[PDB]
């Protein structure tokens, strides 16, 4: 499925249905570091990522990069 | 190729190429060798823009680089339109267009996506040149608007505009041109989203803090800045005016007229500003209410004697703010009255949901019943509360905490500047020897310049804002509005203005009345706030002075002056005794008569609304009368304040309107108890008035020369300003006693012209004769002989006007027997050579008496002195008995002498017991009597035993 890319590189595979949510998205995000949640902020071509949306919603394909932004 | 031109078309309009090292501004791409090969085209192009925006290098300015993209990008597209082949590079602008827009919205939703500056900086931006950001952010609001995010946005540009205006310059005022007219535009843009407009009030910060002191309203929230623009602001104030204070008139009305023409734009700007929020939801304009009126609660002070300033909103965000409410009422007060009934006149009988009326004094009501009133009242869960209710309310709540913290500011003004004045002058004087003392002394003038240069400055700002008519007719249009709502509410038929409101509302009474009045007080206006009637009367009486005042020719004038009269016929509806003084003096100023001797301004109202002229005169001269009973009070608006100002009112209806003059005799003819109820009064007041103007002006001396010693006593000096005080203060005392003497006369002679009869009833005609007499002695006597001050005139002294209404009144009741006997009998005042003295004075103004009117005054001394001398002839040849032993009613001498105990007048035994045989009172005051009640005068009784005696021994 999808890439996730830091600000300075750091890259980390998601493999994710087209289904679940983008909340459950960063959930995988943040288990896949030791994180919240609530820190994961994700871009995806010109704009923020909802919680609500799902990965399918949002016309990701497998391939596609995606920007995580990490938090205070 | 194709596929050349749209590659290329991407490097000029985003600004970039890899390999590439060449020719152009365009930052060579770095570094990921994904971004290494040399094409290019759509679907690169997001990596391109992440590049700039997260991968940095100086893109110190990421925000305005995708402006700059975009308008590149309708730069192109316009461009290649045409030109040969427009559609091939369609899909390469769109991807553009799609993604700087995309981005634009993701730069301004979070703070740390691009690696160089924040919201502040791509704010900063903006602000500078709006103008070419424009169409940008148009786009912008519009894609975070589809996608279902556009409150980040807003949280994003709005607090970080708050602190733009606080932090990043001096002073966020009308000083700041291109800036407050920038961010004007940035809040017009956004609000003319219907989707933004209905979701604005949840911005955070759009309400303040609980612990955000009063000062800080207008900085620390998000409308606060914008509402707070207006050229009363210091700053302002001295950029535009504390320049040159030294002006021509001329040349401050220029001044006056810019910042007028701008005051508008920006009033125009807020409110369509506000009107937006206010139409986006029911959430949006409810919470401008909430808004509104947490600003007003913790604003009462700004009404104080001496507000704490630094603790309060300043004036012009409280009049900006008093202006829109206005505006927002305007509709439903419009002249038709249709949607009057909208406004709940209950809306007080429920307790107050977002006005805190704790500490509100009510117009006829205490704390106590008003809570009563509340619970038996009540108005269920929920319940409440209407907008145009709830805007009414906090408009009036506005104009008595806003614009009239702002006038009563104003007023001070000039007495806070001439006592400045007077301060630096003194320190000037000092000779500072010591370098210390010299720094000292410098650094008190020059904050004391500082301040002075800063209120005349605000003077003249103020001014200028007050004589704004454009913006001071929205004001006296609101009040004129809520006069006649407040009519309506006190109809008992809720009616008016559709029919005619019929007074008085309780049958007028014929000793203690205020829990009786209060009892038949209108409910609910006897539990409306003070500040509903006081608002409007302070600023009318204050707006008065401007020679642009909104209320000259109004033709809602009417509608004031309605509720005005309504207010002084009927006791019962307001108990202060200042408010009905304000409101009297209100119409004494519309009843003067202008410059050129035309009628005063209210003259034509007064004359013409049926409402007014079937009430006024009973309501003048019931007031009159009533006024004495002002237990606790002082003034201004004093008795003898109010007093003269009902009698300029009363001289000029009976000169310029007949049908006033005509029900001044009625109620002479035909309801004599009440009109001599009001002359009592009139002439008991002349009894002291000018004694006690004479007086205050020999205390003026006693001061004046005390002040001028020098050599010092003291003989005591308290305090040089307590004497600067007393002397202010017999002067106003001095002025006040000696006008109200001349207005009294002159009614008295107006009067006596046309209903002499009127003076002449028993109850009268002794007390006037004793009183016109002692004034007469003053007159052409030491009292005023001896009296020299400096411009007499400052102190309504006129001994010689006076002195001619005296003499008028002794020639208009010179035909009434009665009279005419009163004056030769008085032994205390009458000599004919008053009359001879008088002739004299009179005689030395040219012109003040006719040889008609001095012949006149002559015939009239002449039957005086000769009733005078006819009286005195009866007395010695038929006055054998004393007269203090001759029965009242049978005039023969008395055998057993009894004191009645309600007139104490000494009477026979068998008199008072033939009159108590057939009617059961005091003959001489109708007081109820019994026999058993009279007192028998034993030391009396013993002087006529004695006296008969005496007589007995010749016979
Ligand atoms: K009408």
């Amino acid at each position: 499925s999808l890439t996730f890319k830091n600000f300075k590189k750091e890259k980390v595979p998601l493999d994710l249905e087209p289904s679940n949510t983008i909340l459950e998205t960063k959930t995988k995000l943040a288990q896949s570091i030791s994180c919240e949640e609530s820190q994961i902020k994700l871009i995806y071509s010109g704009k923020v990522l909802q919680d609500s949306k799902t990965v399918s919603e949002c016309g990701l394909k497998d391939g596609d990069q995606v920007v995580f932004m990490v938090s205070q | 190729s194709p596929e050349f031109r749209s590659m290329t078309a991407i490097e000029d309009i985003l600004q970039i190429t890899t390999d590439p090292s060449d020719t152009r501004g365009y930052s060579l791409l770095k570094s990921e060798e994904v971004p290494q090969g040399s094409t290019l085209g759509v679907d690169f192009i997001d990596t391109l823009l992440l590049y700039q925006l997260t991968e940095n290098e100086k893109l110190d300015k990421p925000f305005e680089y995708l402006n700059d993209c975009f308008r590149r990008n309708q730069q192109q597209k316009r461009i290649t339109k045409n030109k040969p082949n427009a559609e091939s590079l369609h899909s390469t602008f769109q991807e553009i267009d799609r993604l700087v827009i995309g981005y634009g919205v993701v730069a301004l939703q979070i703070e740390n996506f691009c690696m160089n500056g924040a919201f502040i900086n791509y704010i900063t931006g903006i602000v500078s040149n709006v103008n070419s950001y424009t169409d940008f952010l148009s786009q912008i609001i519009q894609r975070a608007i589809l996608e279902g995010t556009a409150l980040d946005l807003l949280n994003a540009v709005f607090p970080t505009l708050l602190e733009y205006c606080n932090k990043h310059v001096s002073h966020f005022d009308l000083n700041e041109s291109v800036i407050y007219n920038n961010v004007l535009t940035i809040f017009e843009l956004f609000v003319t989203f219907k989707p933004i407009a209905e979701i604005f009030t949840k911005i955070d910060g759009f309400f303040a803090d609980y612990s955000c002191k009063p000062q800080d309203f207008e900085r620390k929230t998000i409308l606060g800045p914008i509402l707070s623009l207006s050229p009363i602001e210091a700053a302002v104030a001295i950029r535009n005016y504390g320049d040159n204070l030294l002006r021509s008139k001329q040349q401050t009305a220029m001044i006056h007229e810019s910042l007028q023409a701008e005051h508008k734009v920006v009033i125009d700007r807020l409110f369509f500003i506000v009107d937006k929020l206010v139409r986006g939801s029911l959430n949006s304009r409810t919470d401008m209410i909430s808004y509104f009126a947490h600003i007003a609660n913790k604003n009462h002070l700004r009404r104080a004697d001496h507000p704490p300033f630094k603790e309060l909103s300043s004036n012009g965000f409280m009049s900006n703010i008093t202006l829109l409410l206005v505006r927002f009422s305007q509709p439903f007060l419009d002249i038709s009255y249709k949607k009057i009934d909208k406004i709940d006149a209950n809306y007080f009988n429920n307790p107050s949901l977002f006005i805190d009326l704790s500490g509100e004094t009510r117009l006829n009501s205490d704390f106590k019943e008003a809570d009563a009133f509340y619970d038996k009242n009540r108005k269920t869960a929920d319940s409440k509360p209407n907008f145009i209710s709830d805007c009414f309310f906090l408009t009036l709540t506005y104009l008595h905490y806003g614009l009239g913290g702002t006038l009563s500011f104003e007023e001070k003004m000039g007495s806070e500047i001439k006592a400045l004045k007077e301060e630096i002058e003194k320190v000037k004087k000092i000779a500072a020897n010591h370098d210390v003392f010299a720094r000292f002394i410098t650094a008190q003038l020059s904050k004391m310049e500082k301040a002075l240069k800063t209120t005349e400055s605000l003077r003249f700002a103020l001014q200028g804002f007050f004589a704004h008519r454009s913006l001071q007719l929205e004001v006296f249009d609101f009040i004129c509005g809520a006069s006649t709502f407040l009519i309506r509410v006190v109809d008992p038929e809720h009616e008016f203005p559709f029919k005619q409101i019929k007074l008085p509302l309780i049958p007028d009474q014929i000793v203690d009345n205020a829990d009786f009045l209060r009892a038949h007080a209108p409910v609910p206006f006897k539990y409306y706030p003070e500040f509903v009637v006081e608002g409007p009367v302070n600023y009318s009486l204050y707006i008065s002075k401007y020679q642009t005042s909104p209320i000259f020719r109004n033709p809602r004038l009417g509608s004031f002056v309605e509720f005005t009269t309504m207010v002084l016929r009927c006791p019962e509806l307001v108990s202060n005794p200042h408010l009905k003084g304000k409101l009297v003096q209100l119409l004494s100023v519309g009843a003067m008569p202008l410059t050129d001797n035309s009628p005063g301004f209210m003259m034509d109202i007064f004359e013409h609304d049926e409402l007014v002229n079937k009430n006024l005169l009973y309501a003048l001269l019931d007031f009159y009368v009533i006024v004495e009973k002002t237990g606790s009070s002082s003034q201004f608006y004093d008795k003898f304040n109010s007093r003269y100002s009902i009698s300029i009112i009363l001289e000029e209806l009976y000169y310029k309107i007949p049908s006033y003059k005509n029900q001044l005799i009625w109620q002479s003819q035909n309801n004599a108890d009440f009109f001599v109820r009001f002359v009592a009064r009139m002439l008991n007041d002349l009894t002291f008035l000018l004694d006690e103007g004479l007086s205050n002006l020999a205390e003026v001396h006693n001061i004046q020369n005390e002040l001028d010693n020098r050599a010092r006593g003291a003989p005591r000096e308290e305090e040089d300003k307590e004497l600067q005080t007393r002397l202010a203060s017999a002067s106003r005392q001095a002025k006040s006693s000696c006008g109200l003497a001349d207005k009294s006369m002159k009614l008295f002679e107006i009067y006596s012209k046309d209903i002499p009869a009127a003076f002449v009833t028993p109850e009268i005609v002794y007390r006037l004769a004793s009183m016109l007499n002692y004034n007469l002695e003053s007159l052409v006597g030491p009292k005023c002989g001896e009296l020299k001050v400096k411009d007499p005139q400052s102190y309504s002294f006129n001994p010689k006007d006076l002195l001619k209404a005296l003499t008028t009144v002794y020639i208009n009741l010179s035909e009434q027997s009665e009279f005419i006997s009163a004056v030769a009998k008085d032994e205390r005042s009458f000599n004919r050579n008053l009359f001879v003295r008088a002739v004299d004075i009179l005689g030395r103004k040219t012109g003040l008496a006719s040889p008609e009117f001095i012949e006149k005054l002559l015939n009239f001394a002449n039957k005086a002195e000769e009733q005078r001398k006819a009286d005195e002839e009866e007395d010695l040849e038929y006055g054998d008995v004393p007269d203090e032993f001759l029965d009242p009613l049978m005039y023969t001498i008395m055998k057993d002498p009894v004191i009645l105990p309600a007139s104490k007048m000494n009477i026979d035994r068998s008199t008072i017991k033939a009159h108590l045989l057939s009617d059961s009172t005091d003959p001489f005051n109708r007081m109820p009597l019994k026999l058993e009640d009279v007192t028998p005068n034993e030391e009396l009784r013993q002087k006529i035993l004695c006296f008969k005696k005496q007589k007995k021994e010749e016979a």
